[PDB]
RNA sequence: GGGCACAUGGCGCAGUUGGUAGCGCGCUUCCCUUGCAAGGAAGAGGUCAUCGGUUCGAUUCCGGUUGCGUCCA
């Protein structure tokens, strides 16, 4: 027959898999090849693939079996697997109370596309996934996990992102709703109260780890802040675009840049980490300008976010920016200059800051102009060796991608500890890391709850230092020794009598062994 | 961490014990007797340089050693000099020595068992079980298969004859119980020999299989499971290397290992064990399949009186097979009893002396005129054809060395050599195949497009495709030329075997008084064989 | 049953004595399933089905073996 044949071929390769390694012995031949000379008898089309076979081992042997194949950190082993959902297609804020929306958002609920959230096209991996589950997050969380489960990834720690628009504008009981709808879909809890289902998933099985709400400056005020800390909420996503107001303000944005940074200082001062997108190519904006504000963006002490998202501004049709750049009003970059233009500006991250993204992965065929490839951080990469510079992003220089990319192996581990002032606070950044190589293998970021901003119940009573974040990639008793260096440092340098660290509600068992009793939403420890 | 004794190593073993009573957590211990690897790190690496000049290069990049060197490390390495070892047993005297270490620091025991290179899991596994508890003994034991291998350690288990620890480290291998629970079932409930020999055989040590099943009855009477045994694996050697006690069951060996050597490659073994088991015809056959004629004729005139001349027609067919005249002779005039074709062999081997010793025994001077004139006229015959054969071999040997002729260069000139016409340095791809070819190398070839080894030292062949070419680079038949004497050697051989042949027959043949063409084929013989080119330039 | 064109990355192909490493899919990796796509990039998978003598050269020449169309008497 034509199929048949390719079933019993994967299932006697799963059988003689087992039995090799059983007593410890390994393949020969890599056993597709095997497969081959058995199933092709005819050669009619059976194509295996290394899902195909891993989605045949017996439950009791594939749980054993799987991870005895992928061996990068963040891959597998530290797990920390991004799950992309997305809210309902909803219209962002700010167009009521201005009269128009962005002016470079494609996509939406009124844009030609009837189907897709704001600032999204419904192309991408994620917008298919959202409108075959119909933007519901228990299908969407289920889907997604089990498509996980079955590439062969042994996940343990999901980590949700929800995407779309600003998430922050929906009715309370949708939000709750969504939320208690993804924990119950992580943990197996079947319950409706979002206090019950924190308490459940805080227990669970594939710890949730986290969650990140892309929202914007103006709905993140004291209440909105308690709201997402109440879901579980460990990052968030601020869009600012620009640092000069005439931009802000010529692209319909609806929101100060002092209230950007006002909103940057009361978050992290609520123990939250930021991320902030950062828009190149803004009209009005020129080289000159957009090299100036991301020089001063980490210059300044008052912004230099953890995170950073830089997505070069591109044109879509239908947007505010077809209307003007039709006309000619604005054009792009060249792609050579915006290369320059990338190399340059990942030249000044410093240390501590992670780049999470480059350009928006928005496909070509539907780009009016703007970013022409899709690896922007290869050229820019490649652009920096050129010019001598090197990039100093965590991304760039932590150990999982080093290991199958660069094919470099760290052996001069040695404890690193920066110390800067940012939104008004006192913020240290540990790590361990490889002087000689600049490889980062565990990070923790840490602050000093300034009496100006801080309000939380927990935090005003008596001083506290916050352990914003706690990252171990690639014995290994890591953790143990940030964990402790940070408590001298709040004990000695900050003083500070109570220290607490923010957290994922998966992990939150994580620092119960450390000592640590959960105090609010967070897991705190007196001194 | 490890730097804490490669710094200062008197003083750390000096006070080994006050650094344990110091450390408090045994975790720290644990995990410190885990990673103690067996490259310093002061006088190799990691200079202490408050002492060096400041003018001193202070540190050059260290090499990545490249894979190979490893392979020829770990085979080189020696476990009775690293310094893991000797830490590892420091740790194990100071901390086995106090009952209350023991009660307490035995994760560290373990981790030190299972750290030196030699690998005592023997020690840690009999330490384990001899802890009286259920509790701690299992969680040792979980400890154990995290640090070392599980299916190691159960291995392990077995050879300390243990089911019970067996099974309880079987539960943390993935091994279907199926797949071990009746195994474990069937060693529980045996006697302890028997148990001990399938504990020794599962794990394939069959020389302690046969040890400890030789032991499980006292009687006289061999078991046959043993002998089944050995027959099946060959290992009668430990058969009598245990047994050296027993004679008659010794001797029972010696009959199965005398069939053994009998049926796969050899003789004379068979018939010296047969010497005492007697297997008198097995005996005879083995010492005339040996060629050994006097030790079978003799059991035969000792034993059997009817088969003594039978023996002497197979011996006699043996050594003219053989071509052995001597002895051929010697069992046809003594055995056989025929002068004439005694003296023909001697002939034959070259021998005309013993050949007149017996003509004269015999009373007959005729045999002179029958064979032996006769065979010192072939024996110049056949000098004279080597003679000439041999000096026309010479003669093309030395057109072939006529010269260099350059032709071949790029092998080092070892590769000519050929009476040291010059050295060499290193080598090159083995080329100049089958008499003088030439290397235009323009594509990689059919068999290439890979690597060359660089190996035309004197000469070598390659396994591509089995070679299939004549000249294997070797120094024989159609041989390339340019070879490093061997050539020589190849008439070496031949000469210095007929000399004392040459110098015997001649003198033989003067002995009978035609001493003319003897002293001609001599003189010929010498001429011939000074005239050689021997070596460089005959020196 | 023997002659017999062919038998060559998993697959259909370029295997060539003036003269042997790759095409199309297929698989693995990263970018990226918007941290791991079944696109694009970049690689791993082989010196022919064995051997004998000569050529810078050898299942590549000749010779026979196991199948793949095929007989023939
Ligand atoms: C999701 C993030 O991308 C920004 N954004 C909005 N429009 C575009 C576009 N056309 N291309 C890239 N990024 C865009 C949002 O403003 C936010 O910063
Ligand atoms: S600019 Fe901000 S608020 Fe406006 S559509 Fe884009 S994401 Fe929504």
């Amino acid at each position: 027959p034509e199929k048949e044949r390719f079933i019993q071929c994967c299932a006697d390769i799963t059988l003689e898999l087992t039995d090799s390694l059983t007593s410890g012995t390994t393949r020969e031949i890599n056993l597709n090849g095997l497969i081959t000379k058995y199933s092709k008898k005819y050669k009619l089309k059976q194509q295996p693939r290394l899902t195909d076979i891993i989605n045949s081992i017996p439950d009791q042997y594939k749980k054993y079996l799987l991870p005895k194949l992928k061996a990068k950190p963040v891959r597998t082993a530290s797990g920390i697997a991004v799950v992309a959902v997305m809210c309902k297609p909803h219209r962002c804020p700010h167009i009521a109370y201005t009269g128009n929306i962005c002016v470079y958002c494609p996509g939406g609920p009124d844009s030609d596309f009837e189907y897709s959230t704001q600032s999204y096209t419904g192309y991408e991996p994620t917008s298919m996934r959202a409108i075959r589950a119909r933007y519901d997050p228990y299908e969407q969380a289920r889907g997604r996990v089990e498509q996980l489960k079955q590439l062969g990834h042994s996940i343990d720690k999901v980590e949700y992102v929800l995407m779309g628009g600003t998430f922050m504008s929906l009715p309370k009981e949708y939000r709750e709703d969504f939320i208690v709808k993804l924990h119950n879909a992580l943990s197996g809890f079947n319950g409706n109260d979002i206090d019950e289902a924190i308490l459940y998933s805080q227990q669970s099985l594939t710890k949730c780890v986290g969650i990140t709400i892309e929202t914007r400056p103006d709905y993140c005020t004291q209440t909105h802040l308690d709201d997402m800390l109440k879901y579980g909420c460990t990052r968030l996503e601020i869009g600012v675009q620009s640092l000069y107001e005439d931009v802000a303000r010529d692209t319909n944005r609806g929101h100060t840049v002092r209230s950007v940074c006002e909103t940057f200082a009361v978050s992290k001062d609520a123990g939250y980490k930021v991320v902030s997108h950062m828009m190149p190519d803004l009209p009005n904006v020129g080289m000159e300008r957009d090299i100036e504000q991301f020089k001063e963006y980490f210059e300044n002490p008052d912004f230099r976010t953890d995170g950073l998202k830089i997505y070069p501004t591109l044109v879509i049709r239908g947007t505010g920016l077809y209307e003007l750049w039709k006309t000619g009003r604005y054009k792009s970059y060249s792609a050579n200059a915006l290369v320059d233009l990338v190399a340059r500006i990942l030249a000044l991250v410093p240390p501590w800051t992670r780049i999470y993204r480059v350009q928006r992965d928005i496909p070509m065929p539907l780009v009016t102009s703007g970013v022409d490839n899709g690896n922007l951080r290869e050229l820019a990469l490649a652009r920096m060796k050129d010019l001598g510079t090197t990039c100093r992003d965590v991304r760039t220089r932590e150990v999982g991608i080093q290991e199958v990319h660069h094919k470099v192996q760290p052996d001069q581990v040695e404890l690193i500890r920066r110390d800067y002032y940012a939104n008004g606070g006192w913020e240290t950044f540990l790590s361990y890391e490889d002087p000689k190589k600049d490889i980062l293998i565990g990070l923790l970021r840490l602050r000093k709850a300034s009496k100006k901003y801080t309000y939380r119940k927990e935090f005003t009573s008596q001083r506290t230092s916050i352990v914003r974040e706690l990252h171990v990639y690639g014995h290994q008793g890591f953790g143990t020794l940030l964990m402790e260096e940070a408590e001298r440092i709040a004990k000695e340098e900050h003083g500070s009598e109570k220290i607490s660290v923010i957290s994922g509600v998966g992990v939150r068992n994580y620092y119960g062994k450390l000592g640590y009793e959960l105090d609010g939403p967070y897991m705190s420890k007196r001194i | 961490l490890d730097i804490l004794h490669d710094y200062a190593p008197e003083l750390f073993i000096e006070n080994l014990e006050v650094f344990i009573n110091q450390i408090g957590r045994v975790d720290y211990l644990n995990l410190f007797i885990s990673c103690l690897s067996e490259d310093d790190v002061t006088k190799t690496k990691y200079k202490e340089t408050l002492y060096s000049g400041i003018s001193k290069s202070f540190g050059m990049e260290p090499a990545p050693l490249t894979e190979m060197q490893i392979y020829m490390k770990k085979k080189m390495f020696d476990p009775k000099t690293s310094k893991v070892n000797k830490i590892c047993d420091a740790v194990l005297n100071v901390l086995l020595s106090n009952p209350e270490y023991k009660k307490k620091y035995l994760q560290t025991i373990i981790t030190a068992y299972a750290s030196q290179n030699p690998q005592n899991l023997s020690a840690a596994l009999k330490l384990i079980s001899e802890l009286e508890n259920s509790e701690e003994k299992d969680s040792c034991v979980t400890y154990l298969c995290f640090l070392q291998d599980v299916n190691v350690v159960y291995k392990s288990a077995l050879s300390l004859y243990d089911v019970s620890l067996a099974l309880l480290v079987a539960q943390k291998s993935q091994m279907d119980p199926r797949e071990y629970l009746p195994f474990l079932q069937e060693l529980q409930d045996n006697e302890p020999l028997r148990r001990k020999f399938l504990i020794d055989d599962y794990l394939g040590n069959y020389e302690k299989a046969l040890e400890h099943l030789s032991e499980i009855d006292k009687d006289g009477n061999v078991s046959e499971e043993v002998i089944d045994y050995v027959e099946s694996h060959d290992l009668y050697k430990h058969g009598l290397a245990l047994y050296r006690y027993d004679s008659e069951k010794q001797n029972v060996i010696y009959n199965i290992y005398a069939k053994h050597l009998s049926s796969n490659q050899m003789y004379t073994d068979a018939a010296v064990a047969y010497e005492m088991l007697g297997k008198l015809k097995e005996a005879m056959g083995a010492y005339q399949s040996a060629k050994r004629w006097r030790e079978a004729m003799s059991i035969a005139v000792q034993k059997f009186p009817e088969e003594v001349e039978s023996v002497a027609e197979e011996l006699i067919s043996s050594l003219t097979f053989e071509h052995r005249y001597v002895d051929a002779a010697d069992i046809q005039l003594e055995y056989l009893d025929n002068v004439k074709e005694a003296v023909a062999l001697y002939c034959k081997a070259y021998r005309y002396d013993i050949a007149s010793l017996v003509a004269i025994k015999a009373k007959k001077d005729e045999l002179l005129e029958e064979v032996v004139d006769p065979g010192l006229g072939e024996g110049f015959g056949i000098i004279a054809e080597l003679l000439a054969d041999c000096k026309g071999q010479i003669n093309s040997q030395l057109r072939r060395l006529r010269e260099l002729r350059a032709k071949k260069e790029e092998n080092p000139y070892a590769f000519y050599g050929q009476e040291t016409e010059q050295a060499d340095d290193v080598s090159v791809a083995p080329s100049e195949t089958s008499t003088q070819e030439s290397f235009f190398t323009r594509y990689t070839g059919k068999t290439g497009g890979t690597a060359k080894t660089g190996a035309s030292r004197r000469t070598a062949k390659n396994k591509r495709r089995e070679e299939r070419k004549r000249a294997r680079g070797k120094k024989g038949t159609i041989y390339e030329e340019e070879y490093l004497v061997q050539s020589v050697g190849r008439l070496i051989e031949r000469l210095n075997q007929t000399k004392p042949d040459a110098v015997r027959v001649v003198e033989g043949l003067c002995r009978r008084n035609m001493r003319e063409q003897a002293h001609q084929i001599q003189k010929n013989f010498v001429e011939v064989l000074d005239l050689l080119k021997a070596n460089v330039k005959e020196i």
